[PDB]
């Protein structure tokens, strides 16, 4: 739950926008996760992730949320980036 | 619906719209919740007219001023049980925001005060002599005009000014001069499409003119139709240069650009994929502009041409998108778009606006 | 703030007149309405016999006789500007003469638009109803009848929106109307019956017929002849139940007929005025049948000679034609049957003074007493002159231009006045421009025109068109004793001239005279392009020192502490008198609206458009800028401003009304510091063109403005103190119950500020004319009005007296 979970909805998440060329799929999976975010950390592994990735994890939505209107794929690039930071230490436990 | 003015009236506020409406610019709503259905529906059978609210700081949710909006259309679709209103409305007439009080049900009502639309009479009506009161209805173009000036302002010689300084404050002389300007960027404007009432015209004219927000506001503040036919004039005449919102100063293109490349005017609304309006204002050649991606076909406003994403060479800020041509035989090969919201209306080399 | 605003001279211009018999059954009397003003003469062959002269609460709009069958003389029917109607009749008791209210009522609806071309009145010949035409779309009826003391009226739908012209026929059984009107596929004319007991209209006696697309006024030929006369541009034709005739007269084609008079009761001669001063005759031919039966045979039209531009014509005994003249004076002209040496029957035999319209004005010490005179711009076109008031009480002298005077300023070391003037030409063959008449611009001593070709127009082809008017501006220096005029400078082709100022500038010795032009062009809305030209009169001439060139129109100057601060457009720019004779920007200052008024007291300036917006500015040293210290925008038409004090702004807005806008005195807040709050309102009832400090007498009341309207009449405001004004105000409205007004018309209604969608109270002023009405009343009235409020009537007598002193 939430580190192995944002971990394989990124994964997935990648796989739909960067392989199947699917912006609407990548949206679907990344959208529940950050909905549950926004409902707030209940165990201390969560609240633990709320500290370290929550930030980083909130700005790559609003990057998206400028894609959506602005429609400048540099935009979704940002949130990649954002998404592939906290991926990439979510990895390295 | 036209209420009367300099009265405190009390009017039902539609929770989610935070927006500047011009009065008659079409807002296409569709609700869904059931709080937003049982109040919209109270309306119908009573006065059909909802208040549109406008933030001055719309970070800090402070309302100080707001345009009516009368209901002129209702469908009711009965998709999936669930209820979906679909309603078309028009502002009608502005008003300024005292005290918002909360029910307990999920609805504000605000008594707001409807500022008066200044109707003024005819420059010579206090003036003109009974005698020449006969001469005054013209019988049913440049040299037409001349004739026009030298009959309804002849009586001019009785007061401090002459007759081309009442002109300027007439409003059918106003809207023609407006016209003529209008018809420079769209070759394919209809006479039938602008209203003919000097009321009427202005606010239609100040939500065609590419200005920013601030400008807009200040269009709504006036409260005579000649004043504000005046300032829209004035704007048209020395904000030639359309500078980035951001920058300031960083120019991006010029007046003598704009064109209207379809019949919907050179600065339509249109929605992109997602559900955001764009007014999009079309012009030949552009500076200071970087392309970011590739074209796409996808979702193209304007038929047989692909967008590219365009932005600020210097702060970054998206601007807008360039237009480029699929089939090698289509005219404007290559224009601009550009979204109003990120555009600002400047003076180049300080004057100011008129009244 | 309080004011006390007061009448110095009444108005002139004269807006009406009619011929009767209303003071007796056998005298014929001649009616004159001057805006508020009702005067009454009685024609004897000598002359005019002054006999009653009366003021009304209201601009008197409609003024018709008629007599009805139970009415042993005429009764006179009024309509005013605020709608206010009323029966007046004449009484005499031996040696008092009254005019008495048979009946009044106000007749205004509470919707419709005023109609395109204002009130018209019109009575029915057979007196059985009074016809009005206010709005378009209706048709008001006040039923004539003995018990209708409330003036009760009845509209009736009128589908013809268009009305250009409507009256009442002759001979008809039942009330018949004729009018013209326009609709899209042209102008006709039309008839329709009127039954005041079904309200409605029925059908006319004769059907509907088209008209000259130019058709302008109607007029009903009485008995024996019957039907009407519709006139136009170029053409003059008849109308009845069975017959119509029509003549295209080509001596009226130069200018438009716009007023009217019946000579012989029967119709047969008709006089007929232009806007030019031309006066015609119309002859309505008879053929006679042998049952006594009449014809009309033909229609002729002849010139008779020129008089002063004619506002209203009226017939008087014997050749003598009264003519009613808003433009110039008035006259009593002698229609001889054999022309003179010059080719005319018209000669004058008196002439009425008329200052009306006032456009600009000026007080000076001419003959260095103490005394100031006024001098004002009077009149237009041939019209045009020159009038100087002293302090029978107003001794007032003219001085003929027969040309437009506009704007006036008196140089002190110069002995003379500079006058902006206007002369229209029109283009001829020769490819120049040719003048209609010699005029003060043609007839200088010497004269002088300008050079600039460094100010050549760009988008200005210059292919004016033919047989086109233009207006030539120029600057003329007058003799301030002999008035005479000594020289004349016209300005460039296509120059307006629009300000005018004498003054001396920085460390320069010479006061010169400035004027501000606009590059008028018919291609171009708003001018571009414009001048500053500053002149030294020396050597009995005008020759230029420097010229300015700027981007726009120079709508007003004004001297500001050894400085010249001018407005350009939006722009209020000041400039500096170098050593070397020459204007250099100082620093400028853009405003949000149109700088046409500037006015200045001190270091801070007041800067107004057409439309009432005011804004006040400070010029600061330190800044080295000007910075807006308050301002109200209430849009309405303003024709003139001026400051009172630091404080205090007095105006001129539309619906004939005067405003005082106020400073806040800075109660701990920023946003009403830059309000202007409206302390005073007031319906004065006159359009003010010029407001000028000074005054014409040789301190109860502090300040003294004085102002210069359309129709002539020139007011004075004062300031008054708190205490003063409150006791003035009260015995207004102690007057009010006492003094009878014509027409029963309240005087609360009259001087309340008015406009066409908007009614409120006067305050912060004074009726001055009516304080010093007070004084004129009887002894015992006199005590009636001060009963309470330790004030006697002989103490108030001294307080009225020593406002009367002010003018
Ligand atoms: C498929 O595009 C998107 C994905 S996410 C946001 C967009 C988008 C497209 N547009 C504009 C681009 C110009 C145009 O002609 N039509 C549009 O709709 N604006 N935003
Ligand atoms: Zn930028």
């Amino acid at each position: 739950l939430w580190h192995e979970m944002w971990h394989e909805g990124l994964e997935e998440a990648s796989r739909l926008y960067f392989g199947e060329r699917n912006v609407k799929g990548m949206f679907e999976v990344l959208e529940p996760l950050h909905a549950m975010m926004e409902r707030g950390p209940q165990t201390l592994k969560e609240t633990s992730f709320n500290q370290a990735y929550g930030r980083d994890l909130m700005e790559a939505q609003e990057w998206c949320r400028k894609y959506m209107k602005s429609g400048n794929v540099k935009d979704l690039t940002q949130a990649w980036d954002l998404y592939y930071h906290v991926f990439r230490r979510i990895s390295k436990q | 619906t036209l209420h009367d003015d300099d009265s405190c009236q009390v009017i039902p506020v539609l929770p989610q719209v935070m927006m500047i409406l011009i009065p008659g610019q079409t807002l296409p709503l569709q609700l869904f919740h059931p709080q937003e259905v049982s109040m919209v529906r109270n309306l119908i059978q009573k006065d059909r007219t909802f208040a549109v609210l406008a933030y001055s700081n719309v970070q800090e949710r402070e309302a100080q001023f707001g345009t009516t909006a009368e209901i002129y259309a209702y469908r009711e679709e009965q998709d999936f049980g669930i209820e979906i209103v679909k309603v078309k409305a028009i502002g009608r007439q502005r008003f300024k925001v005292l005290e918002l009080r909360t029910q307990s049900d999920g609805i504000q009502q605000a008594k707001v005060q409807i500022l008066p639309e200044c109707v003024l009479p005819s420059t010579m009506s206090a003036v003109q002599l009974e005698s020449l009161n006969k001469c005054q209805i013209f019988p049913s173009s440049y040299k037409w005009w001349q004739k026009y000036q030298k009959r309804k302002f002849h009586c001019a010689n009785l007061t401090s000014w002459p007759r081309w300084l009442y002109s300027l404050y007439d409003a059918e002389t106003l809207m023609d001069r407006i016209k003529k300007q209008l018809r420079e960027w769209d070759e394919n404007l209809k006479d039938d499409s602008l209203p003919s009432n000097p009321i009427d015209f202005s606010y239609r004219v100040a939500a065609c003119l590419p200005i920013d927000d601030v400008l807009r506001i200040q269009l709504l503040k006036i409260g005579s139709a000649i004043q504000r036919l005046r300032c829209e004039l004035d704007i048209m005449n020395k904000c030639t240069s359309l500078c980035c919102k951001q920058c300031q100063e960083t120019e991006i293109t010029t007046k003598n650009e704009i064109f209207s490349l379809s019949l919907c005017g050179p600065m339509a609304a249109y929605v992109n994929p997602h559900g955001y309006v764009h007014e999009t204002l079309t012009v030949y050649k552009a500076c200071n502009l970087n392309l970011i991606g590739r074209p796409s076909t996808e979702h193209s406003w304007f038929p047989g041409y692909a967008w590219t994403v365009a932005q600020c060479k210097i702060c970054a800020s998206h601007i807008g998108w360039k237009f480029t041509a699929t089939k090698k035989d289509m005219s404007p090969q290559k224009f601009w778009g550009l979204t109003r919201s990120a555009l600002l209306p400047t003076i180049p080399d300080k004057v100011i606006l008129c009244l | 703030s309080y004011n006390y605003v007061v009448t110095a001279q009444k108005p002139t211009a004269v807006n009406g007149c009619v011929t009767g018999h209303f003071t007796s059954a056998e005298d014929l009397n001649l009616l004159i309405a001057k805006n508020t003003r009702l005067e009454i003469y009685v024609v004897t062959a000598e002359g005019l016999r002054p006999v009653k002269e009366v003021g009304m609460y209201g601009k008197i709009a409609v003024m018709e006789l008629f007599r009805p069958k139970g009415e042993s003389k005429d009764l006179l029917f009024i309509l005013t500007a605020k709608y206010n109607a009323c029966i007046l009749e004449y009484k005499q008791s031996g040696e008092s003469i009254d005019i008495i209210t048979r009946a009044h009522g106000n007749v205004q609806d509470r919707i419709g638009r005023p109609s395109e071309t204002g009130i018209i009145g019109i009575i029915d010949p057979e007196c059985r109803m009074i016809g009005l035409r206010l709005y378009d779309g209706l048709f008001k009826v006040i039923p004539l009848d003995r018990d209708n003391k409330e003036l009760k009226a009845f509209n009736i739908r009128l589908e013809e929106l268009h009305v250009i012209d409507v009256k009442f026929l002759y001979g008809c059984q039942a009330p018949t109307i004729c009018f013209v009107y326009q609709d899209p596929q042209g102008r006709h004319v039309k008839t329709y019956e009127v039954s005041l007991r079904e309200k409605e209209f029925n059908k006319g006696p004769w059907k509907q017929e088209n008209v000259e697309a130019e058709a302008s006024m109607v007029i009903a030929v009485p008995e024996p002849f019957g039907g009407a006369i519709i006139i136009g541009q170029e053409s003059i034709t008849y109308h009845n139940g069975d017959k119509y005739l029509a003549i295209a007269p080509p001596i009226i084609k130069q200018s438009t007929i716009v007023c009217h008079n019946r000579v012989d009761p029967n119709g047969s001669r008709y006089l007929l005025g232009d806007m030019e001063g031309r006066l015609f005759m119309l002859l309505l031919e008879k053929e006679e049948q042998m049952d006594g039966t009449v014809t009309l045979k033909d229609l002729r039209v002849e010139l008779l000679g020129e008089t002063s531009i004619a506002e209203c014509l009226t017939y008087l005994d014997n050749g003598v034609v009264f003519v009613g003249s808003r433009l110039g004076d008035s006259q009593l002209v002698k229609l001889n049957v054999d022309s003179n040496e010059q080719g005319s029957y018209v000669v004058a035999m008196e002439t009425f003074t008329n200052l009306g319209p006032i456009v600009d004005m000026c007080v000076v010490d001419l003959e260095r007493q103490g005394q100031g005179q006024l001098v004002t711009c009077s009149g237009a076109f041939k019209e045009g002159s020159l009038r100087i008031i002293r302090n029978q009480k107003l001794h007032i002298r003219t001085v003929p231009l027969y040309e437009s005077p506009r704007k006036i300023c008196y140089q002190e070391v110069s002995q003379c006045f500079g006058v902006l003037s206007s002369r229209i030409e029109v283009q001829d063959t020769s490819g120049g421009t040719t003048a209609l008449r010699p005029s003060a611009s043609t007839q200088a001593l010497s004269s002088s025109v300008s050079s600039s070709k460094l100010f050549s127009s760009s988008t200005a082809p210059h292919e004016t068109s033919f047989g086109e008017e233009v207006e030539v501006h120029n600057l003329l220096i007058i003799d301030q004793h002999t008035f005479e005029v000594l020289h004349a400078h016209q300005f460039l082709q296509n120059e307006y001239a629009l300000s005018l100022v004498s003054c001396k500038l920085g460390k320069d010795p010479n006061t010169y005279f400035i004027v501000g032009t606009a590059m008028v062009y018919p291609e171009e809305a708003e001018p571009k392009q414009g001048r500053i030209v500053v002149f030294q009169y020396s050597d009995g001439k005008l020759q230029t020192v420097a010229e300015k060139e700027v981007k726009g129109a120079v709508y007003s100057m004004v001297e500001f502490n050894g400085k010249l601060l001018a407005s350009i457009n939006s722009t209020v720019r000041l400039y500096e008198w170098t050593t070397e004779k020459e204007l250099r920007t100082e620093c400028n200052h853009y405003n949000n609206i149109m700088a046409l008024y500037l006015k200045t007291k001190g270091d801070f300036i007041l800067v107004g458009d057409l439309m009432r917006s005011v804004l006040l500015l400070a010029y600061k040293p330190m800044e080295g800028n000007f910075e807006e210290i308050a301002r109200d925008f209430n849009p309405n038409w303003m024709s003139a401003v001026e400051i009172l004090d630091d404080d205090n702004f007095l105006g001129a807005e539309n619906a004939f009304n005067l405003f005082v806008c106020q400073k806040d005195s800075a109660a701990t807040t920023d946003e009403e510091r830059q309000h202007l709050q409206e302390v005073g309102l007031f319906h004065l009832g006159e359009f003010v063109n010029v407001f000028c400090h000074g005054s014409l007498v040789m301190t109860p009341t502090q300040g003294s403005v004085l102002f210069g309207t359309v129709n002539g009449m020139i007011g004075l405001v004062t300031s008054l103190s708190e205490s003063w004004y409150n006791l003035l105000l009260d015995m207004q409205n102690r007057l009010n119950k006492v003094i009878k007004s014509v027409g029963k018309i309240e005087h609360s209604f009259w001087r309340s500020f008015h406009t066409e969608r908007k009614t409120e109270p006067a305050t912060g002023f004074i009726d001055g004319d009516l304080i010093e009405s007070f004084l004129d009343i009887s002894r015992p009235k006199m005590q009636e009005v001060v009963a309470n409020l330790e004030a006697t009537a002989d103490d108030l007598i001294k307080v009225v007296e020593e406002l009367t002193r002010i003018h």
